[PDB]
């Protein structure tokens, strides 16, 4: 997965080199960084079944039509699974966080996206919009540094799907 | 490739489930005492044409029948291959030590190399034995105390040896 | 933005082959997981449509890549003579080692063989074993079998 | 050159993308400690005539032969070629510093170094030898993390020298 | 491609004297200011699509004829070029951001980009008109203070109209 | 401002006729009582910082629950201004000390008080732990009368919170 450490080693792989004072410089910066992040992450996983309550709610109190009867939303799986994705990308955003990176998050959800959002019809705004959710409530359940780490990481996130 | 944190979050993953707070406090520690890592994996770098030039001198001075003719490092060309490999096995080690896992070397210089050393009759022994000189020359590198603070680093000697160990036991 | 590139012409169809092989996806799947060996028999069977002939490509080539970098390893295949006569600047590569070329040894038809693995097969490095070297044996010891 | 900064902005482009965390984190791992970097730089600028003198007399000392007439060290042209030598390593060091990376380091002193020095006669231990005596200085005019920049540095030179 | 202190590395180098008190104690400061960078340049990133889509809005809006067919975006396809257009522009510029130096947008972004448009019947005006709306939600988007401590960047907003207006200029 | 002259002075101007002697005679026993309460008050100036600090992690101690992600005071800022609570608690019992009466707590903090609560959601209990932990120690460090009026006085600031 590509992260700091990771990016470092490669592009010191790729040249034939040892590592340098430049690489060992962003590895510093990644040791260092990385405590907001962790304590990001343990926040988050704290908290994690409450955010997925209310990220659900929230694409559906923005999108009202999808539990109408006939379409998406409708039925006890389609909610059911709803959460289970957004556990899914609640769960690689922490993942992301621990590793100081955007590896988790570009592999096992981004790389990929496009395609089985298209062939299942789901729409991202709906996920757009629940991660959007999360953005929020990590402001009042995160503060302080950690707080543009995971912000900048649910963002991400949101890119990716739009 | 890997490094610890993508380890355990690979684990996790492919269990299923959040990281527990057991493995976020062992990746809290290594982050917190990575600083130790940075010094060692430095000492490895900026030393590394002494550790490759001391391990050549005892290899060759142990094992003569490598430089004579028909040994297998005879001419220049193959004496230079010999140091080339020496050094991108120091290489390798530094990555794998800076990562604090072994995926790296395992993925990039040990996944054929016993294969290849075996197609080209090259004694696999005696390139574990200069794994091992490496080692030593390294191992009296890392544990000086010039220019950085004094303390322990017990753990990173440990790891370090046992990188070397893997070169050496997935070569030998 | 180097289909754009393309698109507009300020790169032929060799510098865009260039641009790929330079890229992260040509890295992260044939270089960064994988023996420098299997690194070159890649690297000759996409860029060049061949196996490699001889030990002395493998020598060379590790000994460029750690001398000059990645680039210029990629760089000495794309700008090599080969490729320019062979596929040239608006031609995409193509597996042209099932057909004899000038200059080949016996054996680069039996290594091409060993590398194609079919039309549905591919170079993948997600597979159980992780993207081992398929000729090492083959190009040091052409003829000969050796048990350990 | 090549900074942190620019090993980052490349490696984005590269992908086409723009910069995520993990570009921002180096650049910032940069940006935190550009301060020992730069007051490192300032000691051993301040220092420069006595880094000089100093290392050339070291390598006169070390290296006896090349002393004597009949050789290129002895010559006042020579010496004050040498001095100029020590002086722009010196510089490109200072530089190297404040660039918080190898860039100027390497586009002026590495790139090209065995050839150049090869096609008119020079053993690269003299130089090595200076720089040894530089890194034996600067351990003692510079102290904890100012320290540890400059024996990096000077070490990565040394390095490509030797 | 270079920032403001390889630049000054340069000018150094020219000169052949050791860098100054004054320009050091600067780019000690452009050091200090660099976390308020990294988030302008973050602010500028976190919202590209967005900033993207409402410029274009404003721009197809006051010009009807680029939409209309026989206008220079007509099918899907010259829409998309556009988009990426303006999505590139946006890129370079916050890497001439984070740099802190226009080296980065004026060295690849904008040497044959000028007369391109030209060949190809592109307006270049439009163009024009599409980073200054770029520029007008890039300024709305970053003197927000959610999320983030305040402070002072007027700078950060003069350097980065400066580099919005620039690219504006080379492409027209 | 309610002094017990202040209040002896509110009374007697009130109607019309001077001071009589139940007045002047309680302005006299508050006036014996100055001392041993100057002393108290001077004591627990001497120890100001330890006692504040153990307060707050007593206040942890007692209420363990909070210390999670939970507590309004999770985070550094946050557990600062817990002690800065208590320092000004404490600067408030030291004023009431030498004021002999409940001026300043009634004046500033009573005043007001449990709407406050309210509003910033801050549960009185965890004041009241704390002011027990200082009954704990107060009755160590002072001794027979200043012990006596200064535990009277936080009785009363007991009740406030309650
Ligand atoms: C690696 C991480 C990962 C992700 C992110 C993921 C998304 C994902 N969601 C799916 C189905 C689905 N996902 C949803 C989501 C909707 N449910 C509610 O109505 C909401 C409106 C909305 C969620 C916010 C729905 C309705 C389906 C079923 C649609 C179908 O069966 O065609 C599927 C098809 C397979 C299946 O679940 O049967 C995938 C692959 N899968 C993964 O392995
Ligand atoms: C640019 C690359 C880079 C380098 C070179 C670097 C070195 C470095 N070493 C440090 C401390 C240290 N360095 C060492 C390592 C030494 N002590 C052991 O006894 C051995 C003699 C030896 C290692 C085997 C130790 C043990 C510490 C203190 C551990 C700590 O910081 O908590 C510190 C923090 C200062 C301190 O807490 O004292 C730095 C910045 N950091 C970097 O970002
Ligand atoms: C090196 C940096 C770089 C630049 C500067 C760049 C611009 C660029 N725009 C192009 C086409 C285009 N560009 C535009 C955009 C313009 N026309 C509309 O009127 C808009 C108002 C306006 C956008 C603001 C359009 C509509 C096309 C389509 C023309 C065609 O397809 O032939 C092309 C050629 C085709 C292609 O990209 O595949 C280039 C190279 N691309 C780059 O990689
Ligand atoms: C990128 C990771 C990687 C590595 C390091 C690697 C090793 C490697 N060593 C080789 C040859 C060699 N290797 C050695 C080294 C041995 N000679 C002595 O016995 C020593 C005990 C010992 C070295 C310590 C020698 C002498 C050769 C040349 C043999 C020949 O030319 O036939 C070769 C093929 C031909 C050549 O390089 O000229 C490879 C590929 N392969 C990889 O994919
Ligand atoms: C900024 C880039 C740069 C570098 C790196 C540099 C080194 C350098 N020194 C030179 C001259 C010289 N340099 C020396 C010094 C060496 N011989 C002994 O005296 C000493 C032991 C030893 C120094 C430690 C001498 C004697 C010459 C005379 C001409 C020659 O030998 O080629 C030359 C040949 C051309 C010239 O400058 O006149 C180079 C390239 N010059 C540069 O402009
Ligand atoms: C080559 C031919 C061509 C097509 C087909 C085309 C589609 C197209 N329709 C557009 C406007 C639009 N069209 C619709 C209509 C949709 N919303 C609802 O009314 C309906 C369910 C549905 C249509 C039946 C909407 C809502 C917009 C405005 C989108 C926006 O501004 O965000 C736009 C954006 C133009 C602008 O306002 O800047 C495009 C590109 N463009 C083309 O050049
Ligand atoms: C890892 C990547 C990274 C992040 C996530 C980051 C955010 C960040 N903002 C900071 C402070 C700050 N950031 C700003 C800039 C903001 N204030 C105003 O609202 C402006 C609108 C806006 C500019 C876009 C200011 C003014 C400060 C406080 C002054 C200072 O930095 O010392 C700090 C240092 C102190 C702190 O807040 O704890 C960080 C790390 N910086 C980074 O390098
Ligand atoms: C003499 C007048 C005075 C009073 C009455 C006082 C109490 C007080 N507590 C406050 C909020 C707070 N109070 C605390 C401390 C409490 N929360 C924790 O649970 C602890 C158990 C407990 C400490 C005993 C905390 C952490 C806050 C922050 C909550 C917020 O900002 O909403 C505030 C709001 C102002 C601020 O944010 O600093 C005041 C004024 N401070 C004073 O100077």
């Amino acid at each position: 997965s590509r992260t700091v450490i990771t990016e470092v080693i490669a592009t010191a792989d790729s040249q034939g080199r040892f590592l340098n004072s430049t690489e060992l410089q962003a590895a510093f910066g990644r040791f260092e960084r990385a405590v907001p992040a962790i304590e990001a992450a343990r926040a988050l996983t704290k908290n994690q079944d409450a955010l997925v309550k209310g990220a659900v709610q929230a694409v559906f109190k923005k999108f009202p039509y999808v539990t109408q009867p006939g379409e998406k939303g409708y039925g006890d799986s389609n909610q059911a699974k709803c959460a289970r994705d957004i556990g899914y990308y609640l769960r690689f955003i922490t993942y992301s966080l621990v590793a100081s990176g955007t590896g988790p998050l570009d592999d096992y959800v981004i790389a990929g996206l496009r395609e089985v959002n298209r062939a299942f019809n789901l729409n991202p705004l709906w996920y757009i919009e629940a991660l959007n959710y999360i953005k929020g409530e990590t402001g009042k359940l995160l503060s302080g540094q950690s707080k543009t780490e995971a912000l900048l990481y649910i963002d991400h996130a949101i890119n990716a799907l739009s | 490739m890997n490094d610890v944190f993508t380890r355990a979050i690979a684990q996790a993953d492919l269990k299923g489930s959040f990281l527990l707070e057991s493995d976020l406090d062992k990746l809290a520690s290594f982050a917190k005492e990575g600083v130790k890592r940075l010094d060692a994996v430095a000492a490895l770098t900026n030393n590394a044409p002494a550790i490759i030039s001391d391990a050549a001198h005892k290899l060759f001075a142990e094992q003569q029948e490598l430089i004579q003719p028909g040994g297998n490092a005879y001419p220049h060309r193959r004496m230079a291959a010999c140091l080339r490999d020496m050094e991108i096995i120091l290489r390798y080690v530094s990555y794998a030590l800076l990562a604090g896992d072994a995926s790296v070397l395992d993925d990039r210089c040990l996944n054929g190399l016993r294969e290849t050393y075996n197609a080209l009759g090259t004694p696999t022994q005696s390139v574990a034995r200069a794994v091992q000189l490496m080692k030593d020359a390294a191992m009296v590198h890392l544990k000086s105390t010039a220019n950085v603070t004094v303390g322990d680093c017990s753990s990173l000697y440990s790891e370090a040896a046992t990188y070397f160990d893997k070169a050496a036991a997935s070569i030998a | 933005t180097a289909e754009s590139q393309l698109k507009d012409g300020r790169i032929t169809v060799r510098g865009f082959i260039k641009l790929l092989a330079k890229s992260e996806v040509y890295r992260s799947r044939f270089f960064q997981k994988t023996s420098q060996n299997r690194f070159i028999e890649l690297n000759h069977k996409l860029l060049l449509g061949r196996a490699p002939y001889d030990q002395a490509e493998i020598s060379a080539h590790l000994d460029l890549w750690n001398t000059q970098g990645y680039d210029a390893e990629i760089d000495s295949y794309v700008e090599s003579e080969e490729y320019l006569e062979n596929f040239g600047e608006d031609v995409i590569p193509y597996f042209r080692g099932f057909k004899y070329q000038t200059g080949q040894s016996a054996q680069g038809f039996n290594r091409l063989l060993d590398l194609y693995g079919g039309w549905a097969g591919s170079d993948t490095d997600r597979n159980q074993s992780g993207q081992v070297a398929r000729l090492t044996n083959s190009l040091v010891r052409p003829g000969q079998v050796v048990e350990p």
